[PDB]
């Protein structure tokens, strides 16, 4: 599964660029797909997401309006045309796929991202825990809060815990808060009810150094931690 | 409340209906034939030339812009009552008898004559409860095989109860009769019978023609006119 | 040879099926009804759920 | 004039709408519930259904407006010849719409882009359903402006709303009557086309589909004239003779209903 | 000596006979005489599931008892949430003809089977978010009429050869063949214990077999046709047949004649397929009646009648919590009932 990405470097300000996704390997039309952006010192922060078939379309209120997320399913490419790049707009981007339905793990596989640099109600997520020194082989528990309780009516909770280890693209750890993801370690656990949830490391390893992101997906304006870094 | 990816899969579930309802609407459109009848029968050379150049064989062609799936279940050597009604809805049953079957014995047993055999699974096909509707398109196959073995052998072997005469026509004739006497309930089931020209093309042509009467007719019933 | 080889293997058939423990019909009986109410309440198909935990409005 | 006469026509008139209401509903019932339990319906079945209902309210205006007329008997609702008229629009569009959906599946045309509309018609048919509705709407408004003008009078006003009126019937007249005769036209060459192919249940169900299409169209032309000659009673035999009048243009239409009846499909089905 | 050996083998069905008449002092009737009627169960469609564009043939629920697999001659396996009606997924069959579907206990993969003699294991859980052919199980020479997971690498499937077959997924081989049945063989049950399955054939009786032994541990008669359903108890030492006659018969393991028939005279029509429920008081079995019927298992008397489908009730299941009673018909809609408090 590659999820490459083109178009990006060094552009005026208010002027406009187009980021494409260019997905291989895996079904684009039955994923949605998600542009998320991290500044380039601080966290994650959710731009624009298109569904499957593009029926549903929805951005973040910072970049409403400026921003035209698209899909052209028969190429297998996902583009994102973005009008009066303002100072915040130099990030990180990312192109995340996610299939929605019962038992999915939407935000599975994120993209290698495209460097965009500028010429000079919704839910909030808390880690106060910040940066936090960790030795190999002991157990850390990294919290997260929310505003609000995420558990919707239906029984589930709507945590996703991602870890970007420095260097690249982050990757999914749980997914619902207490679901392991595909391809990582058992080590690795999700737990809490209501407000303030926790992810706990019963091995610390020399690749799970690196910075950890907490996510909610109930309301759609999805808002990022601010991201725990755990380090030797 | 609906959650944001619990809409996002009833999102999903909308798709995954309009591909259903499309593919539906595809396959409404093509006509399901059912192909059955005797081994060697000349089900192998009907499949062939209507072809146009184990487990159930299914062969698509396509005829003046018309679908055609063909069915062929020579290959399940169960009981057929048990799968049979998975047939129920053919636009049509495809029989084809050895026409030239009127002497040989059948191989298994030789106290049952072929064509008596060929006789009963007719009658039990178009007698069965599933396809008391469904209209038949009979071949009477390998014509040319009894055009030279009527003149040797008489029919009274298969028939006695035959008048004489001992030619194709009424040869022929008496045995198409024969087996749509079979029909107990004729009005409402067609039996469209044709002799197979192994060396020309009309074959597939009679069944297009069979297939857009028994649409027409099922139209018909549709809309309640008849 | 065939219907002596297919014989033969039938009668083994029987002959391994004969020689099982079998158990006085009333002892079964009892076990059967023992385990249905044992697990009356458990199911929510006999007894109805309150409606709240039902999953199916 | 003799009284017997009267009262006997009213009573088969009455007779004539009872069975046409019991008729209706029992389709609005039959129908309605298997469209709810399947949620959905071929389009003979909505086209039975949207008639069904139009013929019962129809039916339940014209006893209304008949018995306030001869009875002189002046109420707010009695007089409600508007309804009629809107009710009557809707079930001529119905029965074009009833004859081109015969048409449409009946003919067994192979063109792509005729097959293309055709799909159209057979996804889309409760959108053409909503449309003949709204289209009736549409037409049977200036029929409405027509009766406002005429009550607050109460020359140009009579003839534009005669020439309103007839519009309205015959508008989807002409397009009933094109589909009846193209159908019978293909079926008839279908029947003599036959040569060395006889099919006798086939052709048998041809005859019948020929003779029911016969049935309906004498009813609904007859329906249509004695309807017109209404519209011309200004100029025609004067409405003293009501009953009369009224029982042959509802045993027109209990003719029509039951044809309709027994060209169901679902209720022979379920029945 | 085929004379013999018929008169021998006569001679040990009598044996057998004897010792089941022997053993069946008193029946389950008289013995639960006194308890509790079940009573007038009354259920309700809490959910239909419709998409369907054709005759419903076969349906397995899942063991989250939420999600549901079924299988129609449209070419189609819908997997359904049941709890919200969407439709999970759309697997494209190779061939159309399906009879039979399961769902794996660990959910990552669903069986499909018919009249092409080929299992179709398809792998739900992918990078890539499409159903995939995980596997195509052939050797079968007759049409699948059931198909059971057992550890989602091992999979048994009754054939219409006469035959059942265990096959390990990841070679695709046949580990071992079950044979014995006179007729074909058209539903297949497995005991909760995973040791052992009974399967009912055409020829009007049902055979138990071990797994892992591959040979035919007991045989039970009784009905006078084909046994078109199976299903196990869920204490593992019991298991009812649905067949062609209006009769549904429970017989246990332990004591290998029949213990009741549940029949009426009413209905006259052949059972298509039964489950129990999870106390085993409920024996829920769909007919032809187009509808299906809930018996009393202890006291042998109709507890109550779903009609609710307008065709035949093809297949019948029951959440493994006991939540829901999922029934699908040919009629091309599956309708979940539940009962009300
Ligand atoms: O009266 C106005 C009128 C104009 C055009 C068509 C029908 C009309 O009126 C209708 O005539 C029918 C036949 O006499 C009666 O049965 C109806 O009750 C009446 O409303």
């Amino acid at each position: 599964v590659q999820l490459v990405e083109s178009g990006g470097g060094l552009v005026q300000p208010g002027g406009s660029r187009k980021l494409s996704c260019s997905a291989s390997g895996f079904a684009f039309s039955s994923f949605g797909m998600h542009w998320v952006r991290q500044a380039p010192e601080k966290g994650l922060e959710w731009v624009a997401y298109i569904s499957s078939g593009s029926g549903t379309i929805y951005y973040a209120d910072t970049v409403k309006g400026r921003f035209t997320i698209s899909r052209d399913d028969p190429k297998n490419t996902l583009f994102l045309q973005m009008t009066s790049l303002r100072s915040e707009d130099t990030a990180m981007y990312y192109c995340v796929r996610s299939i929605y339905y019962y038992g999915s793990s939407p935000f599975d596989f994120w993209g290698q991202g495209t460097t965009l640099t500028v010429s000079s109600s919704d839910i909030v997520m808390t880690q106060a825990t910040s940066s936090v020194p960790v030795t190999p082989g002991e157990s850390v528990s990294i919290s997260c809060r929310s505003s609000k309780s995420l558990l919707h009516s239906n029984g589930n909770t709507y945590l996703y815990w991602f870890l970007q280890r420095p260097g690249q693209s982050p990757q999914l750890l749980i997914y619902r808060m207490s679901n392991l993801a595909s391809g990582v370690p058992d080590r690795f656990s999700g737990s809490g009810s209501g407000t303030a949830f926790t992810l706990t490391i019963s091995r610390l390893e020399a690749e799970d150094v690196g910075v950890y992101y907490c996510m909610q997906h109930l309301e759609y304006p999805l808002t990022f931690g601010a991201g725990t870094k755990l380090e030797l | 409340t609906v959650s944001a990816e619990d809409k996002a899969a009833a999102e999903r579930s909308k798709m995954i209906d309009k591909n259903l309802r499309e593919d539906g609407e595809k396959a409404a459109r093509e006509v399901k034939l059912l192909l059955l009848g005797a081994g060697e029968s000349g089900k192998n050379t009907i499949v062939k030339q209507m072809k146009i150049i184990t487990g159930i064989v299914e062969t698509h062609f396509t005829f003046k812009d018309l679908h055609f799936k063909m069915f062929d279940v020579g290959a399940q050597r169960s009981e057929r009552k048990k799968w049979i009604h998975c047939f129920e809805g053919v636009t049509a049953i495809i029989f084809c008898v050895a026409l030239s079957a009127y002497d040989l014995v059948l191989a298994e047993d030789e106290e049952m004559n072929r064509m008596h055999e060929s006789m009963k699974l007719f009658d039990s096909i178009c007698n069965n409860k599933w396809f008391t509707d469904t209209s038949i398109i009979l071949f009477l196959n390998k014509k040319d095989l009894f055009e030279e073995k009527i003149t040797h052998s008489p029919l009274t072997i298969c028939f006695p109860e035959y008048t004489g005469a001992n030619k194709y026509d009424e040869a022929a004739s008496y045995i198409q009769s024969k087996f749509e006497d079979l029909n107990k309930r004729k009005d409402t089931k067609e039996i469209y019978t044709h002799f197979t020209c192994s060396t020309d093309t009309k074959n597939v042509q009679f069944v297009f023609d069979a297939v857009t009467d028994v649409i027409i007719k099922n139209n018909l019933k549709d809309c309640g006119l008849f | 040879t065939a219907s002596i080889a297919q014989a033969r293997k039938l009668v083994e058939q029987l002959k391994m099926e004969a020689n099982i423990d079998r158990i006085k019909v009333s002892k079964a009986a009892a076990d059967l009804m023992a385990y249905c109410e044992a697990h009356a309440k458990e199911d929510p198909l006999l007894t109805p759920v309150p409606a709240s935990e039902n999953p199916f409005r | 004039i003799p009284i017997q006469l009267t009262v006997f026509f009213m009573i088969i008139y009455v007779l004539e709408s009872l069975t046409i209401i019991v008729q209706s509903s029992l389709i609005v019932a039959v129908l309605g519930r298997e469209w709810l339990q399947v949620r959905r319906l071929m389009p003979v079945d909505m086209i039975l259904i949207s008639l069904g209902i139009s013929r019962f309210c129809l039916q339940w205006a014209s006893m209304l407006n008949n018995f306030c007329s001869y009875f002189n008997l002046n109420y707010v609702l009695c007089n409600l010849t508007i309804t009629w008229e809107f009710f009557n629009i809707l079930t001529f569009w119905l029965n074009s719409l009833l004859t081109v959906f015969y048409c449409i599946k009946v003919s067994s045309f192979t063109h792509h882009i005729f097959l293309w509309l055709r799909w159209r018609i057979l996804r889309l048919f409760p959108w053409i359903l909503l449309g003949c509705l709204m289209i009736t709407c549409v037409t049977i408004i200036p029929s409405a402006i027509g009766n406002y003008i005429q009550i607050q009078l109460l020359e140009n006003f009579h003839q534009y709303q005669f020439q309103a009126h007839t519009v309205a019937l015959v508008i989807p007249f002409i397009l009933f009557l094109a589909s009846t005769i193209f159908l019978m036209a293909s079926l008839t060459k279908q029947i003599q086309h036959h040569s060395t192919g006889h099919c006798n249940p086939s052709m048998k169900a041809r005859f019948t589909a020929l003779r029911s299409l016969a049935v309906l169209f004498i009813v609904f032309t007859s329906y249509f004239l004695t309807i017109l000659i209404t519209i011309i009673g200004t100029l025609f035999d004067k409405r003293c003779w009501l009953w009369v009048w009224e029982a042959f243009v509802y045993a027109f239409i209990l003719m029509h209903s039951t044809s309709l009846m027994l060209s169901s499909p679902t209720l022979k089905r379920i029945l | 000596e085929l004379d013999q050996l018929r008169q021998e083998a006569e001679q040990l069905k009598n044996q057998i006979r004897d010792a089941r008449k022997a053993c069946a002092d008193a029946t389950l009737s008289q013995i639960t005489n006194n308890i509790d009627p079940v009573g007038r169960i009354q259920m309700r469609t809490r959910r239909t599931l419709r998409g369907h564009l054709a005759k419903i043939y076969a349906m397995h629920w899942g063991t989250d008892s939420r999600l549901l697999v079924s299988a129609s001659q449209d070419g189609k396996l819908i997997i359904w949430d049941s709890y919200t009606t969407n439709k999970v997924h759309a697997i494209p069959l190779r061939s159309s003809w399906v009879m039979t579907c399961a769902y794996a206990p660990s959910g990552n993969y669903v069986a499909c089977g018919g009249l092409d003699n080929i299992c179709s294991i398809y792998n739900l859980k992918t990078r890539e978010g499409n159903v995939r052919v995980s596997r195509e199980l052939a050797g079968h020479t007759g049409y699948l009429s059931c198909c059971r997971f057992l550890d989602d690498n091992q999979i048994v499937t009754s054939s219409g050869d006469t035959t059942c077959a265990l096959w390990d997924i990841e070679t695709g081989q046949q580990t071992t063949t079950f044979t014995g049945h006179t007729g074909d063989v058209m539903s297949l049950s497995l005991a909760p214990d995973t040791r052992l399955f009974v399967s009912g054939a055409c020829d009007a009786s049902a055979k138990l077999w071990d797994v892992r032994e591959g040979m035919c541990r007991q045989t039970f008669t009784g009905h006078e046709s084909d046994i078109n359903a199976i299903c196990f108890f869920p204490n593992g030492n019991a298991f009812a047949t649905g067949s062609d006659d209006a009769t549904c018969r429970l017989f246990d393991l332990r004591a290998d004649q029949e213990l009741m028939t549940y029949s009426h005279d009413n209905i006259i029509c052949g059972i298509t397929s039964v489950s129990f429920s999870k106390s085993g008081r409920l024996l829920l079995a769909g007919y032809d009646d187009f509808n299906c019927n809930v018996w009393d298992a202890l006291k042998a008397d109709r507890a109550g009648v779903l009609a609710g489908h307008d065709n035949r009730v093809s297949c019948l299941g029951v959440t493994d919590d006991g939540m829901a009673v999922a029934t699908g018909s040919w009629d091309s809609f599956l309708k979940i009932w539940n009962g009300s408090s």
